């Protein structure tokens, strides 16, 4: 078989920054059988580059390969925002066809605050008897957003869980979602709930809060 | 227009058995090579194996070689990749791409991709949780959809599809339970409330179950 | 008399380049080859050469096998005769090179010979020596001759189509003598030209070519 190695598994670099991504053959290969590909979040991979160095069509013009032999070269030479995504080499001549390993790439943004929501379970939730409570950071950067769940004050812990989706493919932001999660026979014991969300956009923490239960 | 779309992925039991049938239309398979890859949950892609349908030429990759067998059916335009003695490493999305072998020399038409897991569990189908629109002439509204197994063919749309500025869906988390749980949360003016019903359609094809429900306060 | 190959034209005299008849090993069938008399200290037997692009070269296993094109000018002598030589005694292998900006360059092997027909005329060559790059630009250990209809090539592709010539090709490896002719300022990022890549790089094609064959003991 032929090891295909990438040399960044990622990098990060700002809106106009020029990045190259260096992939390795173990053997010789003929050039027209080297091919690179982009694949963003949730989609099937796209094909950007042919023959090592020829631009498919569509894609734009900033995107450039070069290389012979063992060494072979992927260029953006002035990322955008949408360039978010996993680039991967392939060679496609002597079975197996080994992909490289991948490398990502995060684009630098100066920073956005992130607008706080808060949502109380519904009553259809509170039958099954579990009682979620969500809060929703949107269009924030950088990543580091620390939520923090209080109760009548009571500082809450390990009842909670982070997810975040995806940069922005024209704006670079992230989005949060935390969700506390309760038991019915502890939900309608309390009666004040709050999110409060510490970011580095903000000069102080926020908190928006509800009272039920 | 060319497409290629593999269907038959599922969840299945370990040592099972399972056949993905990946349907090309607008070219004629016998003038290309059709290719499976697959892409493990946060991993990198995989080739998994290739035919060539004008010979009958078959390729696999070590991981699989013996227990997988790729075929194509040019009565039906189509290819199929039988999967035996499956594993847990068989879990992952599968995509069959086109391979053009003449001067273009790579893979330019791909699959949307199915969801194949593995696992020794019961497909509990979800239940979705309305989230009341809650506060910047603003407001966000939500559909929670929560425990249910055999993730990855959960999908959330709002309005049949109609509404997607400002829709976002979330990665599904892995509870304490085991059981999955999303996500969908979208953002619209305040003047808008009870001018429009906002109703997200969850569907989720391992358990069958589609529901559509309303969200107001 | 007959003479098998170049080294006994010259020992017999006809120190002179030209074409003469050259008698296939233990039989009657005659060829006609080119010899080479004053490079070198003459007596090599010149098996392809490529000049100006006047002869195509995409042809089948069985004109690769008998020989094509003329031998007062482009030319391959044939895999046969070849074979047929080649493992009745030890020969080297010289191959020259040139550019089109005026360069010139060689490789010399120490052991050339190719494999009988069932085992698809397979190329096996020992030490190197030259200036057309240190490394071989003809893959080792040696493949089998592959042609636009023998695909006997390492590649799931066919390389014989996708590089235009006859060539023990590996998948799809540094060099193919045999392929499309380019001219003089056309010759640049072109993946099926005329390839030798340990001296050129890749998508260089080469301007002329010339291989030939001379007994070790000589
Ligand atoms: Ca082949």
């Amino acid at each position: 078989d032929i090891q295909m190695t990438q040399s960044p598994s990622s990098l990060s670099a700002s809106v106009g920054d020029r990045v190259t991504i260096t992939c390795r053959a173990s053997q010789f290969l003929s050039s027209f059988g080297v091919a690179w590909y982009q694949q963003k979040c949730g989609k099937a991979p796209k094909l950007l580059i042919y023959g090592a160095s020829s631009l498919y069509s569509g894609v734009p013009s900033r995107f450039s390969g070069s290389g012979s032999g063992t060494d072979f070269t992927l260029t953006i030479s002035s990322l955008q925002c949408e360039d978010f995504a996993t680039y991967y080499c392939q060679q496609g001549l002597l079975s197996p066809l080994t992909f490289g390993q991948g490398t990502k790439v995060e684009i630098k943004r100066t920073v956005a605050a992130p607008s706080v929501c808060i949502f109380p379970p519904s009553d259809e939730c509170l039958k099954s008897g579990t009682a979620s409570v969500v809060c929703l950071l949107n269009n924030f950067y950088p990543r580091e957003a620390k939520v923090q769940w209080k109760v009548d004050n009571a500082l809450q812990s390990g009842n909670s869980q982070e997810s975040v989706t995806c940069q922005d493919s024209k704006d670079c932001t992230y989005s949060l979602s935390s969700t506390l999660t309760l038991s019915k026979a502890d939900y309608e014991k309390h009666k004040v709930y709050a999110c409060e969300v510490t970011h580095q956009g903000l000069s102080s923490p926020v908190t928006k809060s509800f009272n039920r239960g | 227009e060319v497409q290629l779309v593999e269907s038959g992925g599922g969840c299945v039991q370990p040592g099972g058995s399972l056949r993905l049938s990946c349907a090309a239309s607008g070219f004629t398979i016998s003038d290309y090579w059709i290719h499976w890859v697959r892409q493990a949950p946060g991993k990198g892609l995989e080739w998994v194996a290739g035919i060539t349908p004008a010979g009958g030429y078959t390729y696999y990759a070590d991981s699989v070689k013996g227990r997988f067998t790729i075929s194509a059916d040019t009565s039906k335009n189509t290819a199929y990749l039988q999967m035996n003695s499956l594993r847990a490493e068989d879990t992952a999305v599968y995509y069959c791409a086109r391979f053009v072998f003449f001067l273009p020399y790579a893979m330019d038409y791909w699959g949307q991709g199915t969801c194949v897991t593995v696992s020794s569990a019961s497909t509990k189908g979800p239940s979705v949780c309305p989230l009341a629109p809650s506060s910047g002439g603003t407001a966000c509204l939500g559909c929670l959809v929560k425990d249910y197994f055999c993730e990855c063919p959960v999908t959330v749309s709002w309005n049949s599809g109609a509404l997607t500025s400002g829709v976002h869906t979330f990665p599904a988390v892995l509870q304490s339970s085991g059981l999955y749980s999303l996500s969908s949360v979208v953002t619209v003016p305040s003047s808008s409330l009870g001018t429009q019903t906002y109703i997200c359609n969850v569907n989720h094809k391992p358990s069958n179950t589609k529901v559509d429900k309303k969200v107001e306060p | 008399i007959s003479f098998r190959d170049c080294a006994e034209v010259f020992k017999s005299g006809h120190t002179t380049n030209g074409i003469y008849t050259l008698t296939f090993p233990n039989s009657t069938e005659e060829i006609k080859a080119y010899c080479d008399m004053e490079a070198g200290g003459g007596g090599w037997t010149i098996i392809q050469r490529r000049e100006d692009g006047s002869v195509d070269f995409q042809r089948t296993w069985k004109e690769y096998k008998v020989g094509f094109g003329n031998p007062s000018g482009e030319y391959w002598l044939g895999n046969e005769f070849v074979s047929q030589l080649t493992n009745q005694q030890r020969y080297v292998l010289k191959i020259h090179l040139k550019d089109w900006e005026g360069n010139e360059a060689y490789s010399l092997y120490e052991h050339f010979y190719l494999s009988s027909e069932e085992l698809n005329y397979r190329i096996h060559l020992k030490g190197l020596t030259g200036t057309a790059g240190k490394i071989s630009s003809i893959s080792q250990p040696g493949n089998d001759f592959s042609t636009k209809d023998g695909d006997n090539d390492k590649c799931i592709c066919k390389c014989s189509q996708m590089l235009t010539g006859g060539w023990w090709f590996d998948a799809c490896g540094p060099s193919n003598l045999n392929g499309m002719y380019y001219p003089q300022r056309q010759n640049t990022n072109k993946f099926n030209g005329i390839k030798w890549y340990y001296w050129k790089g890749s998508g260089y094609s080469l301007k002329a070519t010339t291989m030939m064959i001379r007994p070790a003991d000589f």
